């Protein structure tokens, strides 16, 4: 899945 | 729990070290027993305890979307098991969290900077539950109730560059976006929250600057993808 | 155990979902319970199970080694006891694959692929126990010892360009060099390893040719940072 | 610590 920028560690 | 024994300052300091041996989960737990102890949590201390949790969160999330994935395609029960199996785990991740934010750091949250912070990570861990949800309406309702709640606190007491503001913006943007089918409400969010801050980073340090600039473009990614 | 009412072919589905995942922790006990189901592992199965807890101990070893530097750095007691609980964990993923090894891989892999491949992984495993060790010379003569038969074995009944006796002898000129303190033997093993299997790399089909060749790089690899 | 290289997932 294309993921937006969510705040904090991209850790998915 | 496990972590009664065990010194509120050793445990922060253990947070740190897991933290920098990347055992995200010993993280977690660390922070889950300094919050146990009942005492507020300091900027540092808060900002421990959503690295650690969004990490293991993390995880669990691309998991389950690897496996929901092959799910699909496959439409034995095997995939399902474990699709389900890793669900029920980031469920439970997401219920400690929330629990701890209810158990009881929003009621003795005072201050803007601490209550923004708690309710922000409320609405992103009941969006977690989103995600996977198929209740579905009432969770997002939670995730939404949160988010609003802390979006009215920043507008009131925090500058449009504050870094939590700007963070809790982005993230209530990706939830109209994605969660609520709102990608109009996504849009307007977004664009409004970045120009308000770049109209106020005339007033910030270099240092401030730096940190506000970083959540603006996360912003405007996202609204190239999206516009 | 926790996987005994799991069918051993759902065992195996769910460690490749696991893989796929990286969801390291589940395919190796998914692994763990496909082996005590008491059958012989195929060579894709003996793969899946090296697979899993390489990457498990692998993420232990990278955070005790964090913590090993901090703790000599820092001479509290939270470092030490962090690292302890670190180091406690990872002895306890060793001592579980050697005793899957020992209860009854070993005694019933009856082929080279086989025989080799598990005493290989027993060598590894005790090496890994000696990296923490300070009963230290057992383990280290455990390690050798399970290292020499594989050797044996391999060097009567396999190609010098099979992989797994490539993969062995990387391995084992690894443990000579940084934990039997054998510099020396461990630059002769590399250079005879990968010298041997160049002679013999004409005999191969082009997909063995890149399997050999993938770990004679890494011979060479260790042998230009030895030289 | 400078790893040298050994087989396998390079997960350390
Ligand atoms: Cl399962
Ligand atoms: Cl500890
Ligand atoms: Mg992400
Ligand atoms: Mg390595």
């Amino acid at each position: 899945k294309l993921m937006f920028k969510t705040e904090g560690p991209d850790s998915d | 729990g496990a972590m009664g024994s065990m010194e509120r300052a050793s445990l922060i300091q253990k947070a740190k070290l897991a933290e920098q041996a990347e055992r995200y989960e010993d993280m977690a737990a660390f922070m889950k027993g300094a919050v146990e102890k009942g005492e507020e949590l300091s900027c540092e201390e808060r900002n421990l305890l959503s690295v650690a949790y969004k990490n293991v969160v993390g995880g669990q999330r691309a998991a389950w979307r690897v496996l929901s994935s092959i799910e699909q395609k496959s439409n034995g029960p095997e995939v399902r098991e474990y699709r389900e199996k890793v669900e029920t785990e980031l469920q439970g991740v997401c219920d400690t969290v929330l629990g701890l934010l209810d158990s009881h750091l929003i009621k003795e949250a005072g201050d803007a900077e601490s209550r923004v912070f708690y309710l922000k990570m409320k609405g992103d861990y009941y969006r977690y539950l989103a995600e996977v949800a198929t209740d579905k309406k009432r969770i997002i309702d939670s995730a939404r109730s949160a988010y609003q709640e802390a979006m009215d606190i920043s507008k009131k007491e925090m500058p449009p560059t504050n870094p939590i503001r700007l963070g809790l913006a982005l993230n209530f943007s990706v939830f109209h976006y994605e969660i609520a089918n709102s990608p109009e409400e996504a849009i307007s969010l977004a664009k409004t929250t970045f120009d308000e801050a770049m109209a106020d980073l005339h007033t910030l340090s270099e240092d401030s600057y730096k940190d506000s600039t970083l959540i603006m473009q996360l912003l405007r990614d996202n609204l190239t993808l999206w516009t």
